[PDB]
C-alpha cells in the first residue's frame, strides 16, 4: 500500500508522460528562433555600419 | 488531424457498432477493409490496401465483445483493439473503479498510447460511455483520470449517456451517477448529454416507430456524430473544428454540459410529401420536441449554442435564419452574452446505410447548445439519489469493495455545490 | 469464463436437477448419448459454463448428486440423459439420516461432506473464473436440509468471494410430508440467513396451485413440478450463455435486489405457463407477459405479496423483443400500483432482455421479486416450532444426538428477530 | 545398439515376466510364433534391444526364466507367448527352496548360479552394446529373493559400468502370505542397497487397492496386478525403443534421481488408469495425466508419500503433446505444495516426452519419485522382525543352513543406519 | 566466402534441422552454404531420425555423426570418459570441411548447456578448435536454462562447467532461454501450446537474418568479422542479448501496419527478448540491428535517434555512437506449415548490456545451494573429475559478476 502511494504521487509529479520530450524540444526550438533573430540584428547593424 | 474514439461499456461498444457502420459505408469500404484521403482521421492505412478504424472497444464483460468479433466486421477491426475482461462490474461504482478497473484500465492505457504514437496532428480523443453501469461510469472516471494527467491539452469528447429521469432499468443508478460525475465534472472538457426517454420520444413520433430497439436509439447518435465530424473530414463553406468548442460553448471551466439535438429526423414518407430548406431546419433544432436529453430549455437561459450544417446550404440563410430566432422572445440568452451563437457549414449531405430507418434527406442541422435547464437535470437526480442514501440501502456493497462512507458525502456536497454554481451564472 | 457449479442434494435435489439437466442440454443441442448433433454454432459458444468437452463430442455436465440412500442414485442412471454423468461425482453415503435434521447434520455429515468437498474442489478448480455455486435443496428433509446445509457453510468459509444460488422448497401446513418439518425449517433457515448470499423461497403448495389452475394438468406428477422448477433455473442464467441487448448477470442481479445483507429470500414466478386448451388462443406481446408475470396466483410460494411491500423487483425476458416496450410496462405497473411498492426506492424493478427463447415457445420471462410478505412463512414456520418446543415433543432425537437445548433458542431468537426485522422495513 | 538382457527368477519373476513379454511382443508386433507382423516401419528398427534374429524372421526375446520349481516353468511353457523363448533358457534346478532364504541364498544357489551365469554371458556378449540388465523379482520368497538376490550380486562383480534395474516386490503386514517375511526382507535388503543400481519398490498392498479403487475390479487375479507391473517396466524403457522431442535413457534418469548413491529405492505410478464404465467419460490432456500422477493414492507402493517429502521425481510421457505444457504442470505442482520438497534443491522434478504412446492409448505417464516416506516401511519391517529375533523364532531353520547371529545383526544394523539416513534428509 | 555450422546434441541438431530446412527454401549466393555441415551426439536416437527423414539424400552419409551411448546429462561424462573417442573423429573431419572452403569466415556452433553432450563435448570441441584456428571465428548460440521453466535437476552443475570453457573460446555468444521464447509464443504469436519445433522455428529466423548480409547484396552489408569489433567492448565480455521483430501471426500482420519506426522499438522492448531478463536494470553498451527487406537507410537512422532520446532506457556514459546498422535487400521466407507471415521488412537485433549480469547471479544461488551439501557431486567425481573444478568454476562466475559491475558503472 505505501509503495502504490509513493507509485501514484510520483506519477502525478511527471506531469504526464509526453512531457520531457515537449519541454525538450520547445527550449531546443528556442535556441533556433533566437539564432535566427541574431542573424536578422548582425545584418542590419553590419548594412549600417557600410 | 486525427481523432480516436473509445468505447467503454455494454451501451459504448454497441454504439460504436453503428458509429463504424456508417463510416464505411459512408467511405465506401467493405466490411473487410478494403476500397473497392479523407478517411485519414479516422482509417490508418496498412499499405496494402487495408483500412484499420482508430477505436479500442473495452468492457469488463466478454459477451457483448464477442458478437463483434464474429459479426461482418470481423476483419475491420484490429484484434487487439477490442479489449475485453473477464466478469462485469455489475452495476457497482465502486467494483469498477477499485476492484475490477485497477487491472483493466492500464491495458487499454498502453494500447491506447501506439494510437495517439501513429497519429501526427492528434485533434483530440473522444469517449463513450452511460453513467448507469458500472463499467462505463467506474473505469470510465478512472480512465478519463489517467487520461487528463498523460495529456490534458488535447480534447476529451464525452459523449455520455444519462439516466432517464421516469424511465431506468437499474435501481442502484442514482449512486453511480452522482459518484461518477464528480470526477467527471473536472476531466471532461466538454461533455454532452444523451438521455433515453428522449431518444425513445423521438422515434416514437418522429420516425413514427413504434417499437423501437436499441438499433435504431445508436443509429441516430451515430448520425449526430457523423455530423459534427464532417466538418474535419470534408471541406466546407464555414468549418470548425473540435478545438472551437473548447472555447466558443462553455463560459466557466465548471459549466461544459451540452444538449444535442438533430434535424429533420424523417421517415421515408414526410420526406416525399415535405419540403427541405435552411429556415425550417434552424427552426426545428431548437423546439423541446426534437432534443436529446429530457430537459425545457424554455426553462433555462442560453449561454452559447452551436449549429452544424449538412448538404446544400449557402451561408445568406443561415445567418437570416438564426437572426429569425434572435428576434423571438420564447428563448433567451444570458444578459452578459449579447451574440450568443457559433454557425457552421459543410459540403457533404448526410449519407445512408440500407437498413436503417433514416431517409436520404438533402440537408440536415446538427445543433449542440449550453443552457441552465441542464441544472434542473442534475437537482432532479440529487432528490432521489439523497431519497436513499439516508437510511443507508445498497451501501452496504460499495463500502464492502473498499469504499467508506465518507466519499458520498463529499461527492455529494461537492454535486450540491454545482448546483449553487449553476443558479449563479443564470442571475 | 463465466462458471457455475452445479451441486444437488437429497432426493428432492435429485429429481430437480435430473429434469434440470435435460432441459439445458436439449437448449445446446446435445443428445442423450452426451455428444454434440446441434446446428447452429451460437449453441457452442457458451458450454464452458456448464459442461466440460470430454473427447470426440462427449460433454459431461458439471454437477455433483450428493445424498444418503443409493434409490435416487439408480433412479437417476435409469432414466434418459441419466448416462451423461460422470459416475465419479456420485458423492454418495450408505446409512440415512430420514428426516432428522442432527443425523444430516452432526452424525452423518461428519464422514461424507469431506468426501462432497473433495469433489467440488476438484470441479472448482477444473474451470478458470467461478460465477458461484448452485445447489438445489429442500428444507423439510433431512439429508438434503442438514447436510446441504452445512456444505453451505463449509463452501462460504472456503470461496468466500463468490455468489452462491440455492433453490429451497419449503414446508407448509396444507403440505405436510413429515411430522418434524419446523423443527428442520427453523434450523436450517437460521444457518441459511448467515451463509448463503441469496436464496430463492420455493414451495409444493403453490407448485400445485400451477398444475391445477394455469397448467391445467390431469395427473401432475413430480416430474411437471420439476419441470416448472427446472424452467426457472435455466431463465435466470439463460444471460450468461446466450447474448442480448441487455445483459445481467448473477452477481448484477444479487446487488440490484438485495438492499441489505440480511434481506435475500426472493418468491419467484415464470411466463408464459399455460394449458394446451388455452395455448391456442393466446398471444405473445409484452404487456400479455407482464399482467401474467405480476398476478399473484402465479408465484411459487404461498406468500401472497399484497400482503406486504415490494422492495425491488427484477424481470429476466428472454426473445427478440424491443427494450422501449420493456421499460414501460415496468413503469405502468409501478405507477399504478404505487402502494404494493417502497416508497424510499424509486423505479423498484431490474430488467433485463436475452435473444434466445427457450425450445417451443417464441418468448418468455422470469420474474424475481423481493418482498417483504416473505415473513407469512417465517412466522407461519415459528409458530408450529413453539408448539412443540414449549411442550419438548420429539425432542430426544435432536438432543441425544449432540444438540443441546441453547441451540433451539437460539435458533428461534434469530428466525424471530428475522422476521421482526423484515417487518420494521415494512 | 543399447541392449537389455532380461533375467526373471522365482515364481514371482516367471510370472510377471510372462504378461511383461505379452505386452512388449504386441508392441513391437511380433506374433505368438516368432516372426514379425506390425504394419509401422518405427517397430523394426529397434527390436534388437529386447530380441535376436535366429533364422527366418524367428525373434526371440532375449529372456533369462530362473527357478527351483518345475510347475512355474511348465504354466509359462504352456500359454501363449509361451512358445517364443528359447527352450535352452530356461534355467532350471530341481529341489526347491520354499520360502527358506537361506536354502536360495547359500544351499540351493550354489549349484544353479553356475548355469545362469554361464547362459547370462553367453546371452550378453551376443549384443555389442549392452546398456543394462533387468531383473524381476520378489523380496519374501527364498528362491526369487535369495538366489536373485545371489545373482545380483555376481553379476555386479563381473560388470562393474553397465546399468541393473530391480523390479522387486516387498511384503507387507497387512497382505502377508509366509511367516518368514521379516528375515528375508531385511537380509534381501542388506545386499540391494549395495548392489543394485537403483531398486523400484512395489507391493501387494498398494496393487490391490489400486484395482478396487481407480480401476474398480470385482476379481483382482494375479493376471492384472501383473498387467499393471508391466505397464510400467515398458513405461520406464520406451524412450530407447522409439524417438521422442527429449529423450531419457536409464542412465540418465538415475543421476537425476539419485542425490547420493544409497538413496536409490523409488516409488512408481502408471497414468492413465481409468476404469471401463468411465473410460470415455474424460478427456485425455497434461493436466489431467498430472492429477492421477501427483495423487499419493495412486503410488504402487503402501508408502503415503505426503507422510515425507520428495527429494526428486520423475515424468516420463509418452504421446503428442507440447513440452511447455509439461514444464509448467511440473512447475506449478512444485510451487504450491511447497512444504512437501526439499528446500535446497530447486528442480525436484526431472521430464521426458516420447513419441510413440502404448497400444491401445492416446498418451500415458510413468512417475519415480524418490521420497523419504519409504522409511516407514523399513521401520515397519524392522519392527516385526526384531520382535522375531529378540526370541530367536524360527531361527534354526537359517541357523542350521550357514548364517549365524552376526548375519541378522548385520542386517538390523544396515536397515537401520538406512532409515536414519531417510530422516536425515528430510 | 562461406561459413560452417556444427550442430550438438539433442537440441543442437533439431535446431539445425529447421535451420537447413529454412536455408534450402531460401535458395551463386547459395555458395556460403551449399551442405556444410555435421552433425554429432552420443544417442544415435534423433540423427538416425534425419537418416530415415525426408532429407536422406541431402546430407551425405558421412557427415552425420552418432556415436554409441548417451552421456545422460553428465557434463563429466561427456566431457572426459565418453566425448574423448568421438571427438577427434569429428574434427579430423571438419578439418577437410575447411581445406574444401577457401574464404571461410568462421565456424558457427549450436549447443545447450544444461545437456551432457550440448555441454561436455561442446566445450571440448572448442578446445581443440581454438588450438587448431585459432584466428577464425565461432559464433556460438547457445540454450541456457531458464530461472522458473526447467527440464533437468542437475543442470546447475552442467551451465556453470561449460560457462567456464564459452568464456575463453567462443567470439560472440548469444544467450536464448526457452521461457522467453515460450512467452514470446505466448504473447505475440498467440500460441498457448507450444513445442519444441516452433521454437527452433524462429531461432533459425534470427541465424538466416545475421548471415544474409554474406549471402544477398544490401544497401550496407555487414560480416561476421563486423560483429567481432562492433559490439564486444572487452575480450571476456561476449554475450548478447537477442530479440526480433516483427514476430507475428499470419492474420494479425495483414491487419497493422508494419513499418521501421515501430518496429525498431518492438525490438527493444523486454517483451520481446529471447533471454528471460529485464534490460531495465541494465545499461546499453552496444546495439547492432540488422534491418531485412525494405528498408532506406533514412528511417532507420531517424529510429535509432528515438530511442537515444527515450528515457526510459538508458546507456552506458562511454557511447555517444552505441549502435551498429545494417541493411539488405532481399526479405525474409516463409516456411509452409510456418506460423510467421510474410514480411516486407523485419529486424534482427542483438545487443549487449550488464542485464545480463543478473542471469549469472541469479544461476549462482541454484548451483550454490546444491553443491553446499555435495548433492548429485558423486556421479561427476567417479566420472573422472574432482572438488577442484566445481570450486574453481564456482569463483570463475563471481569473478565474472564483479566485472559486469565495475564495467557498468
Ligand atoms: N442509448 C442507449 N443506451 C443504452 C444502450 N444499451 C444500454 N444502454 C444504457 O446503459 C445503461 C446501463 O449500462 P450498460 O452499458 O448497459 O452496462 P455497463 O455500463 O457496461 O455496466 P455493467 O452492466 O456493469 O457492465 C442502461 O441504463 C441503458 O440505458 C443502447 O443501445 N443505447
Ligand atoms: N530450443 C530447444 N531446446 C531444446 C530442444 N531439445 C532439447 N532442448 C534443451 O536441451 C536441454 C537438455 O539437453 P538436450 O539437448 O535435450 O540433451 P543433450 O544436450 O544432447 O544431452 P544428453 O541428454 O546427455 O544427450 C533442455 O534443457 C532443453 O531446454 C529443442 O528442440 N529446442
Ligand atoms: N418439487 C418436488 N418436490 C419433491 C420431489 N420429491 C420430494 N419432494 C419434496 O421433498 C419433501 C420431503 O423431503 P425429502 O425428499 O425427504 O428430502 P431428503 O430426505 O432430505 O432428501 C416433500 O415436502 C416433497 O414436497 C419432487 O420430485 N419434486
Ligand atoms: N504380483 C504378483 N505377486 C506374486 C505372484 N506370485 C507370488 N507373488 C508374491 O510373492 C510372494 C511369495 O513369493 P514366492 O512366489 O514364494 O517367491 P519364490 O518362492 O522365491 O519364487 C507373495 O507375497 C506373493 O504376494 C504373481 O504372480 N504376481
Ligand atoms: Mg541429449
Amino acid at each position: 500500500s505505501e509503495m502504490g502511494s509513493t507509485l501514484t504521487t510520483t506519477r502525478n509529479n511527471m506531469g504526464g508522460i509526453f512531457s520531457a520530450k515537449e519541454q525538450s524540444t520547445a527550449v531546443q526550438k528556442r535556441i533556433k528562433l533566437l539564432e535566427n533573430r541574431l542573424e536578422k540584428a548582425y545584418v542590419k547593424y553590419n548594412q549600417s555600419i557600410t | 488531424r486525427e481523432v480516436i474514439s473509445i468505447h467503454i461499456g455494454q451501451a459504448g461498444i454497441q454504439v460504436g457498432n453503428a458509429c463504424w457502420e456508417l463510416y464505411c459505408l459512408e467511405h465506401g469500404i467493405q466490411p473487410d477493409g478494403q476500397m473497392p484521403d479523407a478517411f485519414n482521421t479516422f482509417f490508418s492505412e496498412t499499405g496494402a490496401g487495408k483500412h484499420v478504424p482508430r477505436c479500442i472497444f473495452l468492457d469488463l464483460e466478454p459477451t457483448v465483445v464477442d458478437e463483434v468479433r464474429t459479426g461482418t466486421y470481423r476483419q475491420l477491426f484490429h484484434p487487439e483493439q477490442l479489449i475485453s475482461g473477464k466478469e462485469d462490474a455489475a452495476n457497482n461504482f465502486a467494483r469498477g473503479h477499485y476492484t475490477i478497473g485497477k487491472e483493466i484500465v492500464d491495458l487499454a492505457l498502453d494500447r491506447i498510447r501506439k494510437l495517439a504514437d501513429n497519429c501526427t496532428g492528434l485533434q483530440g480523443f473522444l469517449v463513450f460511455n452511460a453513467v448507469g453501469g458500472g463499467t462505463g461510469s467506474g473505469l470510465g472516471s478512472l480512465l478519463l483520470e489517467r487520461l487528463s494527467v498523460d495529456y490534458g491539452k488535447k480534447s476529451k469528447l464525452g459523449f455520455t449517456v444519462y439516466p432517464s429521469p421516469q424511465v431506468s432499468t437499474a435501481v442502484v443508478e442514482p449512486y453511480n451517477s452522482v459518484l461518477s460525475t464528480h470526477s467527471l465534472l473536472e476531466h471532461t472538457d466538454v461533455a454532452v448529454m444523451l438521455d433515453n426517454e428522449a431518444i425513445y420520444d423521438i422515434c416514437r413520433r418522429s420516425l413514427d416507430i413504434e417499437r423501437p430497439t436499441y438499433t435504431n436509439l445508436n443509429r441516430l447518435i451515430a448520425q449526430v456524430i457523423s455530423s459534427l465530424t464532417a466538418s474535419l473530414r470534408f471541406d466546407g463553406a464555414l468549418n470548425v473544428d473540435i478545438t472551437e468548442f473548447q472555447t466558443n460553448l462553455v463560459p466557466y471551466p465548471r459549466i461544459h454540459f451540452m444538449l444535442s439535438s438533430y434535424a429533420p429526423i424523417i421517415s421515408a414518407e414526410k420526406a416525399y410529401h415535405e419540403q427541405l430548406s435552411v429556415a425550417e431546419i434552424t427552426n426545428a433544432a431548437f423546439e423541446p420536441a426534437s432534443m436529446m436529453v429530457k430537459c425545457d430549455p424554455r426553462h433555462g437561459k442560453y449561454m452559447a449554442c452551436c449549429l452544424m450544417y449538412r448538404g446544400d446550404v449557402v451561408p445568406k440563410d443561415v445567418n437570416a435564419s438564426v437572426a429569425t430566432i434572435k428576434t423571438k422572445r420564447t428563448i433567451q440568452f444570458v444578459d452578459w452574452c449579447p451574440t450568443g451563437f457559433k454557425c457552421g457549414i459543410n459540403y457533404q449531405p448526410p449519407t445512408v446505410v440500407p437498413g436503417g430507418d433514416l431517409a436520404k434527406v438533402q440537408r440536415a442541422v446538427c445543433m449542440i447548445s449550453n443552457s441552465t435547464a441542464i441544472g434542473e437535470i442534475f437537482s432532479r437526480l440529487d432528490h432521489k439519489f439523497d431519497l436513499m442514501y439516508a437510511k443507508r440501502a445498497f451501501v452496504h456493497w460499495y463500502v464492502g469493495e473498499g469504499m467508506e462512507e465518507g466519499e458520498f458525502s463529499e461527492a455529494r456536497e461537492d454535486l450540491a455545490a454545482l448546483e449553487k454554481d449553476f443558479e449563479e451564472v443564470g442571475a | 469464463m463465466r462458471e457455475i457449479v452445479h451441486i444437488q442434494g437429497g432426493q428432492c435435489g435429485n429429481q430437480i436437477g435430473a429434469k434440470f439437466w435435460e432441459v439445458v442440454s436439449d437448449e445446446h443441442g446435445i443428445d442423450p448419448t452426451g455428444t454434440y448433433h446441434g446446428d447452429s454454432d451460437l449453441q457452442l459458444e457458451r458450454i464452458n459454463v456448464y459442461f466440460n468437452e470430454a473427447t470426440g463430442g462427449r460433454y459431461v455436465p458439471r454437477a455433483i448428486l450428493m445424498d444418503l440412500e443409493p434409490g435416487t442414485m439408480d433412479s437417476v442412471r435409469s432414466g434418459p440423459y441419466g448416462q451423461i454423468f460422470r459416475p465419479d461425482n456420485f458423492v454418495f453415503g450408505q446409512t440415512g439420516a430420514g428426516n432428522n435434521w442432527a443425523k444430516g447434520h452432526y452424525t452423518e455429515g461428519a464422514e461424507l461432506i469431506d468426501s462432497v468437498l473433495d469433489v467440488v474442489r476438484k470441479e472448482a478448480e477444473s474451470c478458470d473464473c467461478l460465477q458461484g455455486f448452485q445447489v438445489c435443496h429442500s428444507l423439510g428433509g433431512g439429508t438434503g436440509s442438514g447436510m446441504g446445509t452445512l456444505l453451505i457453510s463449509k463452501i462460504r468459509e472456503e470461496y468466500p468471494d463468490r455468489m452462491m444460488l440455492t433453490f429451497s422448497v419449503v414446508p407448509s401446513p396444507k403440505v405436510s410430508d413429515t411430522v418434524v418439518e419446523p423443527y428442520n425449517a427453523t434450523l436450517s433457515v437460521h444457518q441459511l440467513v448467515e451463509n448463503a448470499d441469496e436464496c430463492m423461497v420455493l414451495d409444493n403448495e403453490a407448485l400445485y396451485d400451477i398444475c391445477f389452475r394455469t397448467l391445467k394438468l390431469t395427473t401432475p406428477t413430480f416430474g411437471d413440478l420439476n419441470h416448472l422448477i427446472s424452467a426457472v433455473m435455466s431463465g435466470i442464467t439463460c444471460c450468461l450463455r446466450f447474448p442480448g441487448q441487455l445483459n445481467a448477470d448473477l452477481r448484477k442481479l444479487a446487488v440490484n435486489l438485495i438492499p441489505f445483507p440480511r434481506l435475500h429470500f426472493f418468491m419467484v414466478g415464470f411466463t408464459p405457463l399455460t394449458s394446451r386448451g388455452s395455448q391456442q388462443y393466446r398471444a405473445l406481446t409484452v404487456p400479455e407477459l407482464t399482467q401474467q408475470m405480476w398476478d399473484a396466483k402465479n408465484m411459487m410460494c404461498a406468500a401472497d405479496p399484497r400482503h406486504g411491500r415490494y422492495l425491488t423487483a427484477s424481470a429476466l425476458f428472454r426473445g427478440r423483443m424491443s427494450t422501449k416496450e420493456v421499460d414501460e410496462q415496468m413503469l405502468n405497473v409501478q405507477n399504478k400500483n404505487s402502494s404494493y411498492f417502497v416508497e424510499w426506492i424509486p423505479n423498484n424493478v431490474k430488467s433485463s432482455v436475452c435473444d434466445i427463447p427457450p425450445k417451443g415457445l417464441k418468448m418468455s420471462a422470469t420474474f424475481i421479486g423481493n418482498s417483504t410478505a416473505i415473513q407469512e412463512m417465517f412466522k407461519r414456520v415459528s409458530e408450529q416450532f413453539t408448539a412443540m418446543f414449549r411442550r419438548k415433543a420429539f425432542l430426544h432425537w435432536y438432543t441425544g444426538e449432540g444438540m443441546d437445548e441453547m441451540e433451539f433458542t437460539e435458533a428461534e431468537s434469530n428466525m424471530n428477530d428475522l422476521v421482526s426485522e423484515y417487518q420494521q422495513y415494512q
